[PDB]
C-alpha cells in the first residue's frame, strides 16, 4: 500500500493537463495553458484569431486572461489527479480504518504508538523547535 | 481488551501441551 | 475444552494449532451416568467426604447443597475441577480466602444458605406454582412495593446533595459519597442489614431525618402483598443477599473495593441517581425466579452491569484445574453486552438449573455446548461492535454527502441549459436553417431483370410507423455553402487519385448530428414531478438534522462556481448519430436500437426526429449553441416482436425448418436481422434441434451484432473509458 | 523411483499418526541432494583470525571436537573443564559407550581440580542417559552388546546415582536387546518405587533410528515434530496411569517399527503375564495390528491376553473381533499343525465375570455377552450370528 | 541400500547419517591436496595449473 | 490449435444434455443457412470437449447440491456474504467472457479456411443472405471492381474442371453453374460475354491451377505486359495451340447443346449484386470463395511472381496508384455506406489509408516510447519476418499475418478473464479462523515488513530525470512553446523521446539487477541511453545561450529583476551530465 | 475483529547447521623406547599373556617397574 501511493504521486507530478480562457470583458483573448504536476506551466500561447479589432486591450487584460487560463488549467490537473488517485485512496482507508489489529499501531500496541507520539514532542519541547 | 483474550490464549494452550495430573476414582 | 477435562484425553496427543478432538464416552447418547468420567470422581469424593452414596449427577449436586461446613470444605480441598469449559466465570469463595477466612465463611455462608433452601422449598415454591401460567407475575407484585422504597433512597441522596448538580462536584467529593456506598453494600452483605446504619451521619438532626428514612424503609420491607405470602425483605435476604454472600471476596477485598468506586463514578456522571434507582427495581422486576438453583436471576440492564462490572468484567476470576490453579489477571469486558453475557452463562450453569439437562450424560454435555454456543455469538457480537457501526455511520455520511452535492449541482445545469437556449435563437436568426426533416421508408436496391439500373425511380414520400429494431432514411435539406460546392466537383466526375481525395476533404468541412426525442405525456410529468420533490424533501430533512452537512452545500456551490466552464414537452431518447459526413444525396439511413447508450429498453409513444447541423469552418471547438437546428414530424414507436412472432406462429421453441422463413418475415416488416445473429442462433439447438426464442431475443436486443451509428465509430479503448471519462465531464459540467 | 514399503502393519488413522513417526519416508530421500551443498560446505575449517577472535566456549568446543579422542580426554582431565564431556562423546575415534563411561570416571579420577566425592565422582543423568542411549541403539544394531551393557549397569547402579532417567535407559537397552520380560519387569518396579518414565527415552524408544549423539547435536532437523509428539504423548500417558503401561506401550512401537512382531506381541503376552495395566491406547493399537496381519503372527496366550486386556478395558467390536479372528484362524487349514486356543476354567470363569461387569452398566456388553461366552466356550452356533445379522439389518 | 534392506524385510534400521554426502569431491581435494604437497618437496613449483593455484 | 464454434453453455443450463453421437450430432448441425462441414480430427476433440465441459459441469452440480469444490487448506465464505456474492459474480461474469472469447476466435479460424474446417455450403440461403455476404467479402478482400468480374467467372472454370473430383455435396452448384446466362439488347450489358470466360478456363489448362489462392496471382500478372516470364510455373506451360484445340472442342460442344485475347471493359459491380439476372452468377463467386482457398502455396507454382511483386513494393505509392485503384475506393465505401449497422471486424479507414496503416505496421515496429504502462508491458506474440506481399492482396495470399492483431486481443482479453478468475477464489474461499490470528500476531510494521515506498518503476525514472534543474529549464522555457510553432513541437518531442529512453534503460537495469548477465549489459544501455540526452540538453544549452546573444534586449533602464531566459540560463550551474553519474544519481537507492 | 488474511513477502530460510568429523588429524610425537620383540611375557596378577615367536636362540629382558614384564630377545 505505500508503494502505491507513491507510484500514484510520482505519475501525476510528471503528466499534462490543458485549460482555456476567454476573456468575459468583450475582447476576443483565447488563452491556452499546459500545465504538470508541479504547478508550473509548459506552454503558454495566446490566440488572436477570434478578436479582428485590436489595440483597445491593455496589457492588464492580457494577464488576466492568462491567470484565468492558468486557473483553469490546474484544476485541470487537480480534478484528473482525483479521479486517478482516487478509487484506490477510498479502498485504503477501509483496510486501514478496520484493519487496525493487523497493523502495528493497533490493540495492544496502540499504548507503545502513543507513548513514542508523546516522547516524540517532550524531545522536540526539551529544545526550541516547539516552544520556540 | 487484548490482554484478556491473549490470557485466555495462553492457559488454553498450557491445558493443551502440558496436562495436569488426574485425581482418583474407584474401578468396578 | 469439555473432552480436554477428562480421563480420556490421556489417550491422545493432539496439534496444538487445530486439535481435532476424539470422541468422548459422553457423545454416544446410550451412555448412563455410571460410565460418566467426571461423575465418577465425583462420586468418588462424594462417599469419602460428604459420605453420600450418588448414582446420578442430579443427586451429587443436591448431597452437596445438604452438606455441612466440615464436610463442605473437606470435599472441596480434595476437588480440583472447579470450571470444565474453562470459561472465565465468578466462583463461590471456597476458590479463595486461603487460610482461617475459608472455614469461618463456610460456617457463615453454609447457613445462611440452608436458611434460603428452606425459603425456596415451601415459601416460593408454592408461589410460582400459583402464577405458572402467565411468568413473571411473581415479581411484579413486588415491583410497586420496591418503588415506594426508591423514592426513600432518592430523597435521602438529595438531602446529601443539598440543591447542587452532581456533574459541578469536586472530583474528590464524587469519590467520597461513592466509597459511602460500597461501603454500605459491603455491610449488605455481612450484617444482612438492608439498609445498615453508618459512621457518617454524626448530626443529630440527620439522623433524625435517617430515623424516619430507614423505619419508613423497614415498614415497606415488613409490609406483606395480598398474593404472596413472603415479604419483600425475606425475598432480598434470600435471593439477592445469599447469591452475593457467595462472592464476598468481591466485596471484603479492598482492590476490588476500588474498582467498584470508579465502576459507580462511571454509572452516576453519565446518568442521574433518579435512573438508577428504577432500573434497579425494573432488575428485579423483569426477571427469572429459579428454584432449582435457587436463584434470583435478574434483567441485567444497562445500569445493572454498571453496577456489577467489578465482579463480571475485572480481574477477580481465579480458575482451578487440575492442571494449574490460576488467577486470572488482566481480564476485562469491554462493552456491557459481555457482563450481560457472562452473567447469562453464570446465572444459567448453576447447580440444579432448569437450563442444564441431567437425564443422561450425552443431554448434559449437549446442553452445555449449547450455553456457551450462545455466549459465544454474544462475545462475536461484542467484538464486531465498534469498527462495524463506525463502518455503518461512515458508509451512511458519504451516502448523505453525495446527496448533498448532486442538490447542489442542478441549479448548475438549469441555469447552464438554459444560457445555451439564449444563444442558440440568436445564432439560427442569423445562420442557414434546415428546412425539410423528413423521415423515409429504406428502398430496396434490389430490382428485376427488366428494371434500368439508372433512373432510380422510388425514395420514399413519408413514415407513420418506426419499429425498435428496424432501418430508416432520413431526409436533410442544409443550404451551407460548402453543399453546394461539392454538388458541383462530385457531379462533375474516369478518376484520378487527386480528385478522390477533394471529395474526401469536403465531407469533414462540415457534419450533421441527428438524434431521437420522446414526448412526455403530462401523466408521467406528474409522475416524473412527483419523485423530483420527494428528493428534494427527503434532502432537506437530511440537512437540517445534521448542520455539517448544511456546510457542505455552501462548499459545493462555491466548488462549481469555479470548476465548471462558463457559458456566455419533447425528452432525449436515443442519439443515433454522432458525424452524419457531407452527402449529395442528402440521405442516410439510420438503425435504431433496442437499448439506448444508457442501456435499457425504450418505451412506447410520440418520437419526433432532431437533427442538428454544425459546420467546423465558421464555428470552431464545436460551441452546442451555434447549430443549425431542425425538426421532424411526430411518429409511433414500439416493439413488433411480440407481433411479428404471435402473427407467425399463431412459444418457446422454433423449429428447424421454420426457422428460415421466419427471419425473412422480420425483414420483410422493416426489421433488420443480421447473419450474424442468424448465424450464432444456430449455435444454441436442443436435442430435436429446436432454436430458443429467449437466445434469439437476447443476440437481438444486444449490441454484439448491430450497433448504433453513435458507438460505431468509437475504439472498444474508448468505450471502456467512457463511464470513467463522462463523470469527468459531469464535475465540468454539473448537472 | 519407486522404492518398496517396509511392512510395520502399523494402522493408518490421524489418532496413532505420533505412533508413524519413527518410520523411515523416501521423501527424505528424494530431499537429500539438496543437503550436498551444505555438507560439501561444512567440511572445511574456518581462518585463523576467525578462530583466534572466537569466544572462549566456542573455541573450546570446535577445538576438542576436532581433537582425537585420548586427547581431548587429556586436556579436560588436565584443566578439569568437565562440562567438556558431551564433545568427547562425539569424537570420530570414540569407543563403545561402556569404554566411555570408564574413561569418564578415570578422568573424574585424576582430575587437578578434586571437589569433595559426593559430587567429583557424580556424572550428570544427562550423560548416563545418554551413554545408556547409544548402548541401546547398539543394541538395537547387534543384541548380543547387550550382556556387557548389563555388566555396565552393574557398574552404573553401583557408582552413579540411580535415577529413573538411566532406569528409563536401562529398560530400553533391555528392549532393544530383545529382551521383553525383564524390561517390563524393571518397569513395573519403576511404577512400584513411584518413579516416572522418561519421555525423552520414551521418544527415542519409539524412534529406533537417530542415534542421540546426532539428536542433541540436531544434525537431522526434520522430525523433531515426531520427538515432540511423542514426548507430549508419553507425558499424557504418565497423568493417568503408571510408568509401567508406558514402557509397554514403547515397547509395542519399537518391535513394530524394528519389524519384530514376535517380539511385538510377546510384550502383551508380558504385560498380561505379570500384572501391568494396559493404557487403552496400546489395547486399540494392539487390536488394529492384529486387524492389519489378520490374526497371523499370533498364538493362543497372546490371544487370552488380548481378550483379557479388552474385557478389562475395550470395547465390544475389538474383543468380538479379536475372537472371531482367532476361531477362524483355528479352523484355516494353514493352523491347523498349530494348536488351538483353548481357555483354562480359572481365566474363562475370570473373562466371564469381567464381561458380565462391564454388561452390568453397558447394553453393548449385555446384548454381545452371550455370543462373546460362545467364541471362549469354543461352542459357536450360527444361528447366533445369523440372528445378529437379522437383528442388525432390521 | 540402507532403506532397501530395512524395506524388504533384512534389517530393523534405516540410516540418516549424511556424512558420506559430498565425499566423492572431498577425497578428490584431499589426493589433490597431497600431489601438491609432494609437489612443493620436490621443489616443482615453479609451474603450476591454476586448478594447482586455487588449492594452494 | 482448435476452437469451439457453437453455443454449448446456454442449452446445459435447460438441463438439455446429449449422450450418443447421433444426439451430438443433431447438436452440431446448424438448422438454418450456411451448413458448416468438419473433418473427423476435429470432429472427436470437438466431442472430447462436449464431454469434458458436460462432466465438469455435472459435477460442479452434485458438489454444489451438497453443501446447503474448494482449495484444501481454504474453507467456504456462508451464502449471502459480500465478499462471496461479490466473488460469485466475479466468477460469473469472468465465465462468460472465456466463452465469448473462444467462440469469437472460432469464427476466426472458420472464416480463414482452416484445415479442419473443409467446406461451407449454401442452400438454404435466400436473396437477402447472398447480398449480405457479398457486402462482407469485398471489404475483407479490398480488391478493385474488375477483379471481382474476373474471379466469379474463372471460379466457374474450377467448378466446372474440378467437377467429378468434388463429392456429393458439391452437387448443388452445378444446377447454378449451368443458370449461368452471358451476354448475346437489354441483358447484353447486364451480363458479361462468354470469350471472357472463355480466357479464363485457358488459364486453368496452361498453368494447372486448382484453388482459389492460384486464382488472385494469375489474375495480377495477365494485365501487365510481361506475362510469359512471370507467369512461368515450375510445371512447363504446354503448347499454345493443342491448349487452343481443346478449348475450342470445349467451346463448340457448348453452342449445339442450346491464345485468347484479355477481356474488355467490364459492366459495373454495383448492377451485380441487385440484379436477378446475375444471382445464379453470384452464388458460384460466394461458394467458389468459401470452398476453393486451401493452405497450399501459390508462390511454389511459379517463383518469378514473388520477384516480380517485390520490386514495386518499395515503390507501392506510385506503382499501386492505378485508374482501376482509384475507383476501388469510391465502390468499397459505396458499398460498405449500404450496410454500417452490420458490425464485422471493422477498419475504420479508407482503402488506401488502410493500405499504408498495415504497411507501417508488418514492416516496421510502432513508437509507444513515450507510454508509462503499454511499454513496459510491450510484448508481441507473434511476427512476420519471410513474408512481404501488397496488403490488398496479402490477406488473400496469407491471412494467418493480416489475422494477427485481433487474434492477440482475444488473446489478452482471455488473459484478463482468467485474472478475474483467480481473484475471486480468493473472495469465495478463506482459511481457517486460527490461521487468521496467527497472521495478527505478526503486525505490520512500516518500517521492515511493508514493501518500501521508494521502489523504482518507471513513472519514478521519469520524475527523476526531470527533477534536473537543466532539465526542467527547457521542458518548461528553454525551448519554444510546443503550441506555439512547428519547430519547438520537433524540439519537445526529441526531448520527450531521449527523455523516456533513459529512464526505461534504468526501468529496465532494476528488474535484471538480481543477475550479474544482463546488468553488465543494461549498465551499457543506460550509457547510450545518457549519452543520448545529455548531447541533446548541450546542444540546446548552447543554442539558447548563443541565439541570445544575439537578440540583445536591453532592460537595464527599466531597472527590473534581472530574470530572463539567458540570465536564468547562465546563473544556472553546469551541466552535470547523465553519464558521468552514477546509478543513485540518476534514482537507485543507496 | 480480524479484517484481512495476510503473509509477509520476505521468505525466510532455515540455515541447516550440523557438526561433522571431517578432519583426521593427530599429533603422533611420543618419548619413549621402542623395542625389537620375539616374544613377550606380560604377568599381572589378574591376566598372563603369552606372546612368542619363535627362534633359534633367544635373549631375556625383566621389568618389575609396575607390574612383571617378560621380553624374549629385547
Amino acid at each position: 500500500y505505500p508503494a502505491a501511493v507513491r507510484y500514484g504521486v510520482e505519475l501525476c507530478t510528471v503528466l499534462t493537463a490543458e485549460g482555456k480562457f476567454v476573456d468575459e470583458r468583450g475582447s476576443g483573448l483565447s488563452a491556452r495553458c499546459v500545465v504538470n504536476g508541479t504547478g508550473a506551466a509548459e506552454s503558454v500561447v495566446f490566440d488572436t484569431a477570434n478578436c479582428n479589432g485590436t489595440n483597445t486591450t491593455s496589457v492588464e487584460d492580457a494577464l488576466r486572461v492568462a491567470h484565468g487560463a492558468l486557473r483553469s488549467a490546474q484544476d485541470r490537473h487537480n480534478t484528473l489527479a482525483a479521479f486517478r488517485l482516487g478509487p484506490l485512496s477510498k479502498q485504503s482507508q477501509v483496510l486501514l480504518f478496520c484493519g487496525v489489529n493487523a497493523y502495528e499501531f493497533g490493540g495492544k500496541y496502540a499504548r507503545t504508538y502513543a507513548y513514542a507520539f508523546e516522547k516524540a514532542k517532550k524531545e522536540l519541547e526539551a529544545t526550541a523547535a516547539s516552544g520556540f | 481488551w487484548e490482554l484478556s483474550r491473549d490470557e485466555q490464549l495462553f492457559w488454553e494452550r498450557v491445558e493443551l501441551i502440558r496436562k495436569g495430573q488426574v485425581a482418583s476414582i474407584g474401578s468396578s | 475444552r469439555l473432552r480436554l477435562s477428562r480421563r480420556t484425553v490421556a489417550n491422545y496427543v493432539g496439534l496444538i494449532n487445530s486439535p481435532e478432538v476424539f470422541d468422548d464416552e459422553s457423545d454416544r447418547p446410550e451412555t448412563r451416568w455410571s460410565q460418566d468420567t467426571f461423575f465418577r470422581e465425583c462420586a468418588y469424593l462424594s462417599e469419602k467426604f460428604l459420605k453420600e452414596k450418588v448414582s446420578n449427577m442430579q443427586q451429587f449436586e443436591a448431597a452437596l447443597k445438604r452438606a455441612s461446613p466440615e464436610a463442605y470444605l473437606a470435599f472441596f480441598d480434595a476437588f480440583q475441577q472447579q470450571t470444565q469449559t474453562q470459561i472465565p466465570l465468578p466462583s463461590p469463595s471456597v476458590w479463595h480466602y486461603e487460610g482461617e477466612r475459608r472455614k469461618q465463611w463456610a460456617e457463615k455462608f453454609i447457613s445462611i444458605s440452608h436458611k434460603a433452601q428452606a425459603f425456596f422449598k415451601d415459601v416460593l415454591s408454592e408461589d410460582v406454582k400459583k402464577y405458572q401460567e402467565v411468568p413473571g407475575k411473581l415479581l411484579q407484585k413486588v415491583k410497586p412495593v420496591l418503588a415506594d422504597v426508591g423514592k426513600i433512597l432518592v430523597k435521602r441522596h438529595e438531602r446529601w446533595l443539598k440543591g447542587r448538580v452532581w456533574t459541578s462536584l469536586t472530583e474528590e467529593e464524587r469519590e467520597a459519597y461513592c466509597m459511602k456506598e460500597v461501603k454500605r453494600q459491603q455491610m449488605q452483605v455481612e450484617d444482612g442489614e438492608f439498609d445498615p446504619m453508618m459512621e457518617d451521619d454524626v448530626d443529630d438532626t440527620e439522623l433524625e431525618e435517617w430515623q424516619r428514612e430507614h423505619d419508613a424503609i423497614m415498614k415497606l420491607m415488613n409490609s406483606p402483598i395480598d398474593g404472596l405470602h413472603f415479604t419483600t425483605l425475606e425475598l432480598w435476604l434470600h435471593t439477592m443477599r445469599c447469591e452475593e454472600l457467595e462472592t464476598e471476596h468481591i466485596y471484603t477485598s479492598a482492590r476490588v473495593r476500588a474498582i467498584q468506586v470508579a465502576a459507580r463514578k462511571k454509572l452516576y456522571d453519565t446518568t442521574s441517581y433518579e435512573e438508577v434507582i428504577q432500573a434497579v427495581v425494573e432488575s428485579i422486576a423483569r426477571g427469572t425466579l429459579d428454584l432449582g438453583a435457587g436463584v434470583l436471576r435478574p434483567h441485567f440492564n444497562e445500569v445493572w452491569c454498571q453496577l456489577n462490572y467489578a465482579k463480571f468484567g475485572s480481574s477477580t476470576i481465579t480458575q482451578h484445574t487440575t492442571t494449574s490453579r490460576r488467577q486470572l489477571l488482566f481480564f476485562h469486558a469491554g462493552s456491557l453486552k459481555d457482563i450481560a453475557a457472562t452473567a447469562t452463562l453464570y446465572y444459567a450453569t448453576k447447580p440444579l438449573s432448569n437450563s442444564l439437562d441431567y437425564a443422561s450424560p450425552y443431554k448434559y454435555r449437549r446442553s452445555l455446548i449449547t450455553l456457551c454456543s450462545n455466549y459465544g455469538v454474544e462475545t462475536a457480537y461484542t467484538t464486531q461492535r465498534p469498527l462495524l457501526r463506525s463502518a455503518a455511520n461512515l458508509a451512511r455520511a458519504e451516502d448523505l454527502i453525495h446527496a448533498v452535492v448532486t442538490a447542489a449541482a442542478q441549479p448548475f445545469g438549469e441555469r447552464r441549459r438554459a444560457a445555451t437556449r439564449d444563444l442558440h435563437m440568436e445564432f439560427q436568426r442569423l445562420a442557414v436553417p434546415v428546412e425539410r426533416v423528413i423521415v423515409a421508408n429504406p428502398v430496396s436496391a434490389l430490382l428485376e431483370s427488366g428494371a434500368d439500373p439508372d433512373e432510380k425511380p422510388v425514395e420514399g414520400e413519408k413514415v407513420n410507423m418506426w419499429p425498435l429494431g428496424a432501418k430508416r432514411v432520413v431526409l436533410y435539406k442544409w443550404s451551407a455553402p460548402n453543399v453546394e460546392k461539392l454538388k458541383a466537383m462530385e457531379s462533375d466526375a474516369s478518376l484520378t487519385a487527386k480528385r478522390l481525395r477533394e471529395i474526401q476533404e469536403l465531407k469533414r468541412r462540415g457534419f450533421l448530428e441527428v438524434s431521437l426525442w420522446r414526448r412526455v405525456t403530462a401523466q408521467e410529468r406528474k409522475q416524473r414531478n412527483e419523485i423530483v420533490e420527494a428528493k428534494k424533501k427527503q434532502v432537506e430533512e437530511v440537512v437540517r438534522t445534521v448542520p455539517s452537512l448544511a456546510h457542505l452545500h455552501q462548499y459545493a456551490t462555491s466548488l462549481y462556481s469555479r470548476i465548471e466552464e462558463r457559458v456566455a414537452e419533447w425528452e432525449f431518447a436515443v442519439l443515433l448519430d454522432d458525424r452524419v459526413l457531407l452527402n449529395k444525396e442528402e440521405s442516410v439511413e439510420l438503425y435504431l436500437p433496442y437499448r439506448d447508450a444508457n442501456g435499457e429498453l425504450l418505451a412506447q409513444g410520440e418520437y419526433r426526429a432532431l437533427v442538428r447541423a454544425f459546420d467546423l469552418e465558421a464555428n470552431p471547438n464545436l460551441h452546442p449553441a451555434y447549430c443549425s437546428v431542425g425538426y421532424s414530424e411526430s411518429f409511433q414507436v414500439f416493439d413488433a416482436l411480440p407481433q411479428l412472432i404471435a402473427q407467425f406462429f399463431r412459444v418457446t421453441h422454433i423449429p428447424a425448418a421454420d426457422f428460415t422463413p421466419f427471419c425473412a418475415f422480420l425483414r420483410d416488416a422493416g426489421l433488420d436481422v443480421p447473419l450474424r445473429c442468424e448465424f450464432e442462433a444456430g449455435q444454441a439447438v436442443t436435442t430435436d434441434g429446436d432454436v430458443y426464442m429467449d437466445y434469439f431475443l437476447q443476440l437481438l436486443r444486444g449490441e454484439a451484432f448491430h450497433q448504433s451509428h453513435a458507438q460505431a465509430g468509437l475504439t472498444e479503448a474508448q468505450r471502456a473509458i467512457e463511464p470513467l471519462c463522462r463523470a469527468h465531464w459531469v464535475v465540468h459540467h454539473p448537472g | 523411483t519407486q522404492l518398496p514399503d517396509p511392512p510395520y502393519y502399523l494402522p493408518h488413522s490421524p489418532r496413532f499418526d505420533a505412533e508413524r513417526c519413527g518410520t523411515f519416508n523416501k521423501k527424505w530421500l528424494l530431499n537429500l541432494p539438496a543437503l550436498k551443498p551444505l555438507v560439501r560446505n561444512s567440511t572445511y575449517l574456518p581462518k585463523k583470525e576467525e578462530l583466534w577472535r572466537a569466544p572462549t566456549h566456542e573455541a573450546l568446543e570446535t577445538i576438542i571436537g576436532h581433537l582425537p579422542y585420548h586427547d581431548a580426554l587429556r586436556y579436560i582431565t588436565e584443566h578439569s573443564l568437565f562440562l567438556l564431556f558431551p564433545t568427547v562423546l562425539r569424537a570420530r575415534d570414540a569407543p563403545l559407550p561402556h569404554v566411555i563411561y570408564e574413561d569418564f570416571m578415570k578422568s573424574c579420577t585424576f582430575a587437578s581440580l578434586q571437589n569433595p566425592p559426593e559430587e567429583q565422582f557424580a556424572l550428570p543423568s544427562v550423560l548416563l542417559r545418554t551413554l545408556l542411549c547409544m548402548a541401546a541403539y547398539h543394541c538395537t544394531l547387534d543384541a548380543d552388546y547387550f550382556t556387557t551393557c548389563q555388566m555396565l549397569f552393574g557398574r552404573m547402579e553401583q557408582q552413579q546415582q540411580t535415577t529413573p532417567e538411566v532406569l528409563s535407559a536401562w529398560v530400553y537397552c533391555c528392549t532393544a536387546s530383545g529382551r521383553v520380560d525383564e524390561a517390563l519387569t524393571y518397569a513395573k518396579y519403576m511404577a512400584d518405587c513411584s518413579a516416572p518414565f522418561d519421555v525423552t527415552v520414551f521418544s527415542l524408544m519409539q524412534h529406533p533410528s537417530l542415534n542421540p549423539i546426532e539428536v542433541e547435536d540436531g544434525s537431522v532437523p526434520h522430525s523433531a515434530k515426531g520427538l515432540l509428539l511423542q514426548r507430549r504423548l508419553g507425558n499424557r500417558l504418565h497423568t493417568a496411569y503408571r510408568s509401567d503401561a508406558v514402557a509397554a506401550h514403547g515397547m509395542f512401537v519399537y518391535y513394530a517399527l524394528t519389524l519384530s512382531h514376535v517380539r511385538k506381541w510377546e510384550v502383551i503376552r508380558a504385560a498380561a503375564a505379570l500384572g501391568v495395566t494396559l493404557a487403552e491406547r496400546t489395547v486399540v493399537l494392539a487390536v488394529e495390528v492384529f486387524a492389519r496381519e489378520k490374526g497371523m503372527r499370533c498364538g493362543p496366550k497372546t490371544v487370552k491376553a488380548l481378550t483379557h486386556f479388552l474385557a478389562q478395558d475395550g470395547t465390544v467390536g475389538h474383543l468380538l473381533y479379536v475372537l472371531l479372528r482367532a476361531r477362524k484362524n483355528e479352523l484355516l487349514p494353514e493352523f491347523r499343525d498349530l494348536p488351538h486356543t483353548t481357555f483354562s476354567e480359572e481365566e474363562q470363569e475370570l473373562v466371564l465375570q469381567c464381561v458380565a461387569q462391564r454388561a452390568r452398566h453397558d447394553d453393548s456388553f449385555a446384548v454381545a455377552a452371550t455370543l462373546v461366552s460362545s467364541l471362549v466356550r469354543e461352542d459357536d452356533p450360527s444361528e447366533l450370528l445369523m440372528a445378529f445379522a437379522r437383528a442388525a439389518r432390521n | 541400500k540402507a532403506y532397501i534392506t530395512h524395506a524388504v524385510g533384512k534389517g530393523p534400521v534405516a540410516s540418516y547419517d549424511i556424512s558420506t554426502l559430498g565425499s566423492t569431491g572431498l577425497t578428490a581435494e584431499r589426493r589433490r591436496w597431497r600431489t601438491l604437497m609432494e609437489k612443493i618437496v620436490r621443489e616443482d613449483y615453479h609451474t603450476m595449473t591454476e586448478v594447482e593455484q586455487m588449492d594452494a | 490449435q482448435f476452437n469451439p464454434i457453437h453455443n454449448f453453455s446456454y442449452a446445459m443450463e435447460r438441463g438439455v444434455r446429449a449422450r450418443d453421437v447421433k444426439a451430438f450430432e443433431k447438436l452440431i448441425t446448424n438448422p438454418g443457412p450456411l451448413r458448416v462441414a468438419y473433418t473427423p480430427d476435429y470432429l472427436d476433440w470437438l466431442h472430447r470437449c462436449y464431454k469434458a465441459k458436460g462432466t465438469y459441469m455435472d459435477a460442479r452440480a452434485v458438489a454444489e447440491k451438497k453443501f446447503n469444490a474448494p482449495p484444501p487448506g481454504m474453507f467456504l465464505r456462508p451464502a449471502h456474504s459480500f465478499r462471496r456474492l461479490a466473488g460469485e459474480l466475479k466468477r460469473r461474469r469472468a465465465q462468460s467472457i472465456l466463452d465469448e472469447v473462444a467462440r469469437a476466435q472460432g469464427m476466426l479460424d472458420l472464416f480463414e479456411r482452416q484445415p479442419h474446417f473443409p467446406a461451407i455450403h449454401i442452400d438454404r440461403c435466400s436473396r437477402f443472405h447472398l447480398v449480405e455476404l457479398f457486402k462482407e467479402m469485398v471489404l475483407e478482400r479490398s480488391l478493385d471492381s474488375n477483379m471481382i468480374w474476373e474471379k466469379a467467372l474463372l471460379y466457374r472454370a474450377i467448378l466446372s474442371e474440378r467437377k467429378p473430383s468434388y463429392p456429393t455435396s458439391f452437387h448443388y452448384i452445378f444446377t447454378a453453374v449451368e443458370d449461368t446466362v452471358f451476354a448475346p439488347h437489354p441483358l447484353a450489358a447486364k451480363c458479361p460475354t462468354l470469350e471472357a470466360y472463355y480466357y479464363y478456363v485457358y488459364l486453368v489448362k496452361k498453368y494447372y491451377i486448382d484453388n482459389a489462392v492460384e486464382a488472385h496471382v494469375v489474375l495480377r500478372c495477365h494485365r501487365e505486359p510481361n506475362a510469359a516470364d512471370l507467369l512461368f510455373s515450375n510445371p512447363p506451360p504446354k503448347d499454345d495451340t493443342e491448349i487452343m484445340k481443346a478449348v475450342e472442342l470445349l467451346r463448340n460442344a457448348d453452342i449445339q447443346r442450346g491464345p485468347p485475347v484479355l477481356p474488355g471493359a467490364y459492366p459495373p459491380i454495383d448492377m451485380l449484386w441487385r440484379c436477378e439476372e446475375n444471382l445464379p452468377l453470384l452464388k458460384v463467386l460466394l461458394f467458389g470463395e468459401f470452398n476453393l482457398i486451401v493452405s497450399e502455396n501459390p508462390f511454389v507454382k511459379f517463383p518469378s511472381a514473388h520477384g516480380f511483386l517485390t520490386r514495386p513494393y518499395s515503390t507501392d505509392s506510385s506503382r499501386t496508384l492505378a485508374d482501376g485503384m482509384s475507383l476501388a475506393n469510391v465502390m468499397a465505401e459505396k458499398r460498405g455506406h449500404l450496410l454500417p449497422s452490420l458490425p464485422r471486424n471493422t477498419a475504420t479507414s479508407i482503402d488506401a489509408r488502410a493500405q499504408d496503416i498495415r504497411r507501417l505496421q508488418q514492416k516496421h515496429h510502432r513508437d509507444d516510447i513515450v507510454s508509462f504502462q503499454k511499454l513496459l508491458r510491450s510484448t508481441h506474440a507473434e511476427d512476420s519476418p519471410s513474408a512481404f506481399s501488397s496488403y490488398s492482396d496479402w490477406s488473400y495470399f496469407n491471412p494467418r499475418a493480416v489475422r494477427a492483431e485481433e487474434r492477440d486481443r482475444l488473446t489478452r482479453k482471455a488473459v484478463e478473464a482468467l485474472k478475474l478468475y483467480d481473484s475471486a477464489t480468493n473472495d469465495i474461499y478463506r482459511h481457517s479462523f486460527e490461521d487468521v490470528q496467527a497472521c495478527h500476531t505478526q503486525r505490520v510494521t512500516e518500517r521492515d515488513r511493508t514493501m518500501p515506498p521508494y521502489l523504482p518503476t518507471l513513472p519514478h525514472f521519469v520524475a527523476i530525470i526531470k527533477k534536473d534543474p537543466h532539465i526542467s529549464f527547457l521542458l518548461h522555457i528553454g525551448l519554444p512553446d510546443r503550441n506555439s510553432s512547428e519547430e519547438g513541437s520537433a524540439k519537445h518531442k526529441e526531448l520527450e523521446k531521449r527523455i523516456y529512453y533513459l529512464a526505461r534503460a534504468l526501468y529496465h537495469t532494476a528488474l535484471e539487477y538480481h543477475n550479474e548477465t544482463v546488468r553488465r549489459v543494461n549498465r551499457q544501455k543506460v550509457n547510450v541511453a545518457a549519452s543520448l540526452l545529455d548531447n541533446f540538453v548541450e546542444q540546446e544549452w548552447t543554442t539558447i545561450l548563443r541565439d541570445k546573444h544575439d537578440v540583445t534586449d536591453v532592460t537595464k533602464t527599466l531597472n527590473d529583476t534581472q530574470n530572463d531566459k539567458k540570465q536564468l540560463a547562465r546563473r544556472l550551474g553546469r551541466y552535470m551530465l547523465f553519464a558521468n553519474r552514477s546509478l543513485d544519481d540518476t534514482g537507485f537507492p543507496t | 475483529m480480524f479484517l484481512i488474511h495476510f503473509v509477509h513477502y520476505k521468505t525466510i530460510l532455515q540455515k541447516y547447521t550440523f557438526k561433522f568429523k571431517h578432519i583426521f588429524l593427530s599429533i603422533d610425537k611420543y618419548n619413549s623406547l621402542f623395542f625389537n620383540i620375539s616374544g613377550i611375557l606380560i604377568w599381572l596378577n589378574i591376566i598372563h599373556i603369552n606372546i612368542i615367536l619363535i627362534k633359534y636362540s633367544f635373549f631375556i629382558l625383566i621389568n618389575n617397574f609396575e607390574y612383571l614384564i617378560i621380553l624374549i630377545s629385547t
